[PDB]
């Protein structure tokens, strides 16, 4: 099909395999620290590659592009407000996690506070949660990526996807999954940047963008359906605050309250509390090494914007006819949905902008995206059931049977994702996106507020985590299944949700279960039993650096102080950056 | 008319700010 193509992903399979077995030779397996943790011999480079390269995935490229065609630069905030969090995590969350010797978070929450039920729940909410906001969205996005790009099929597509990332993430490790992620990272740097330079050239640059996009209309307003006819002239049209990054509290999508407010909480969630990135930040050589990547994986968070947002800004300039269209009839013989074709932006970019040599490197960028995102997924999953579960229900099991374990649970969570497929394939458009960030703002909060608690209030108990965990949960079910149920749609075809229910935006919501299931934790806590001093050293921000015995209901970080001076100023830096960067676009 | 080079520059003295009290109350109340 492609000569010089098929030779470029030769050359990145090459990399990948040479990093691979190169940590194979280096992997010094057998051990749960090994599997589960890399030994903890990761370095700063290598954990910051793995926190980007696991976190930026083919969801990335598609969402952020097709939201930054169809409305504009403000989705940028979903990325940017990481790379606040994933400070606090390295300077907060991650510390006490490497000083309570942990392997998961629902292990931490057991050894805080004691009990069967919150590990088990939590564990439970956690799989189900990366079940439907992770890996439908990276299954969604090469989907779409081949069905635009290749189009030979999907499924097929995306299910050999699956299959070579369920053999790397078995045959790794957070080892072989670090190194290769350096390799990843370079590579998906690489090939956005020199895509971006293309578009920005074909565009006239950043200039030639900013002054063609509010003009950047579709011509078809006519719908011969005569249900909507005459168009708005309100939804076809670029929104006149699609170059700014704060739109309004009320009358605008993505409000700066609920973007600052609601996305520190479910990304406080999504970072410092799930096992993923946190898992990232436990096969660390050393506390020092693990803020180095947080702050490398921060300024990388920087990056998304300009390689993925303004992009699909470029593909509205380019094609407005074909990406902003409206019409039900006309973006479904575009796409095939009726909805507004939207997400097509930067697979259209990337096939009608760049040669044959970098068509090949914008498939590899895609592909190692997808495979980094997938393989840590399923390594965390792995590690959360096989720790949690297996522990509770076999706790006397040698590690030759714990790696069996871990290992065919990857095999497990990859037949879950194919049988999930479908039910992906149903939702249209940027919907899937919507659902997700829905689906967490409603079901993260509780855990969010529940780990800030555990981490910075002795005081919380078992009742206390318990009782703010289910009432969050009922509280989330209330509002998610009608509006889930009554459906979704533009304005060419919007479902009729009540107000009351549709128009509170579901990050305002995430701010008010958060503070419903901490005000309930507080309260069904402080009339009850405390938990007593002496189970908590090591356990909570404030008996980190204790050396004193712990009781055990069921370490020694000592960063030099250089080091740790250089470290502490590059992340502040990093933050002045980014603030700059949050200023500049409004 | 206030350009955007403007608005980050108005952040990064906000930020400096709080950071910089943020290290008065760690050295005076730890
Ligand atoms: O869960 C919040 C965290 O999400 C992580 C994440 C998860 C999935 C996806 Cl896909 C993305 C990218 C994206 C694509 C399309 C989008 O469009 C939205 C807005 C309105 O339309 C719907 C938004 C985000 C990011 C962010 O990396 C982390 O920073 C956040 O803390
Ligand atoms: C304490 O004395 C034990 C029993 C607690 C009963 C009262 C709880 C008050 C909670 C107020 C906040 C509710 C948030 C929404 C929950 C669905």
């Amino acid at each position: 099909d492609n000569p010089a193509d098929i030779l470029v992903i030769a050359a990145y399979f090459l990399l990948v395999i040479g990093v691979g077995l190169w940590s194979m030779c280096r992997t010094n397996r057998g051990t749960v620290g090994g599997y589960f943790l890399a030994g903890r011999s990761m370095v700063w480079w290598p954990v910051g590659a793995s926190l980007f390269a696991s976190n930026i995935g083919s969801g990335h490229f598609v969402g952020l592009a097709g939201t930054g065609a169809a409305s504009g630069l403000a989705v940028a905030g979903f990325e940017w407000n990481a790379l606040f969090v994933v400070l606090l995590l390295g300077w907060l969350f991650a510390p006490v996690y490497l000083t309570a010797g942990v392997i998961t978070m629902p292990q931490y929450l057991r050894k805080r506070f004691g009990g069967r039920r919150i590990r088990l729940y939590l564990s439970v909410l956690s799989l189900f949660l990366y079940i439907f906001t992770k890996i439908s969205v990276d299954m969604f996005s090469g989907a779409v990526f081949i069905q635009q790009a290749l189009g030979w099929n999907i499924y097929a597509s995306v299910i050999a996807l699956l299959g070579i990332t369920m053999i790397y993430t078995v045959t790794g490790g957070l080892a072989a999954l670090m190194y290769t992620d350096t390799v990843q990272t370079f590579v998906i740097l690489g090939g956005a940047c020199i895509l971006m330079g293309y578009a920005f050239h074909e565009v006239g640059g950043y200039s030639g963008l900013f002054d063609k996009y509010l003009g950047a209309a579709t011509s078809l307003t006519v719908s011969e359906d005569p249900a909507v006819g005459n168009i708005s002239s309100f939804c076809y049209r670029p929104r006149p605050d699609s170059y700014h990054l704060l739109r309004h509290p009320v009358t605008g999508d993505l409000p700066w309250p609920a973007l600052l407010l609601g996305l520190t909480i479910v990304s406080g969630w999504y970072w410092c509390s799930d096992q993923v990135i946190v898992q990232r930040c436990l096969a660390g050589k050393s506390l020092t090494h693990i803020k180095a990547g947080c702050i490398l994986c921060g300024y990388l968070k920087l990056t998304p914007m300009f390689l993925m947002v303004m992009p699909g800004m470029i593909s509205r300039i380019l094609y407005p006819d074909e990406v902003a269209c409206v019409v039900p009839e006309v973006c479904r013989r575009v796409c095939g949905t009726e909805v507004g074709c939207s997400n097509i932006a930067y697979p259209r970019l990337v096939v009608k902008l760049m040669p044959n040599g970098l068509r090949g490197l914008m498939l590899a960028v895609m592909l190692a995206a997808l495979m980094s995102s997938l393989a840590s997924i399923f390594n965390s999953s792995s590690t959360l059931f096989t720790m949690d579960i297996y522990t509770r229900l076999r706790p006397r099991a040698g590690d030759r049977e714990l790696l069996l374990v871990g290992r065919l649970w990857v095999v497990f969570i990859v037949v879950v994702s194919v049988a999930w497929l479908p039910v992906v394939q149903a939702a249209q458009g940027g919907q899937l996106f919507d659902y997700i960030q829905a689906v967490s703002s409603y079901l993260a909060p509780p855990v969010s507020a529940v780990f800030v608690l555990a981490l910075f209030v002795p005081r919380v108990n078992e009742q206390g985590a318990f009782w703010g965990l289910i009432g969050g949960l009922l509280m989330g079910l209330a509002r998610l299944i009608p509006e889930f149920s009554f459906g979704s749609g533009s304005c060419v075809q919007p479902s009729a949700c009540p107000a009351f229910l549709c128009g509170v935006h579901y990050l305002y919501f995430a701010i008010v279960l958060f503070f419903c299931s901490g005000l309930l934790t507080l309260t069904v806590s402080l009339c009850t039993a405390p938990i007593p001093r002496k189970h908590l050293h090591r356990l909570v921000f404030s008996l980190r650096h204790s050396k004193e015995e712990r009781e055990d209901l069921d370490e020694d970080i000592s960063e030099d102080p250089s080091w740790a001076r250089v470290v502490n100023l590059n992340a502040l830096l990093m933050m002045a950056v980014a603030v700059f960067l949050w200023g500049f676009y409004a | 008319n206030l350009q955007p080079w403007m608005q980050g520059l108005i952040a990064v003295a906000v930020f400096l700010v709080l950071v910089a009290i943020a290290f008065a109350v760690n050295h005076f109340w730890c």
